[PDB]
């Protein structure tokens, strides 16, 4: 019930993309999309559809001290901007 | 006996007023750095 609720809420047509690359016409990709995907959100556009909300970055430390392991792993990061931002390049 | 008398009391008022600024300020500086330790949380996670 947890799993089907997740599926119901999230696997909805405006939120998913049929992608292809290779030896194909776009026309037949479009044809097969109407053939096999068209029963998804023809009247299923309903309920709180579903805003993400910003995540507060902190500036903090987690240190799992284990001297039994032979090499140290360290990852360090500042807060980056999202997908959208020109600053990424 | 003491011709410095009036000068030492003038510097004293300056000393007290300066220290009334610097003592809480250096305290905040020291607390700010000690923040990382004073709020730290430990967990012990042994195997099995």
């Amino acid at each position: 019930a947890d799993l089907t609720e997740y599926l119901s809420r999230h696997y909805k047509a405006p939120r998913m993309v049929l992608a292809a690359a290779g030896g194909l016409e776009h026309r037949q990709l479009l044809d097969l999309a109407q053939k096999h995907f068209s029963g998804l959100s023809g009247t299923y556009d309903e309920d709180a559809v579903p805003t993400l909300s910003p995540c507060r970055f902190t500036g903090s430390q987690i240190c799992h001290r284990e001297d039994g392991l032979p090499l140290a792993h360290v990852a360090i990061a500042v807060e980056g901007p999202g997908w959208a931002h020109p600053d990424n390049v | 006996a003491e011709p410095e008398h009036d000068h030492r009391k003038r510097m004293g008022l300056k000393m007290l007023l300066m220290m009334g600024l610097l003592l809480p300020l250096v305290y905040a500086m020291k607390r700010h750095k000690w923040s990382v330790l004073k709020s730290r949380k430990l967990a012990y996670r042994p195997p099995k």
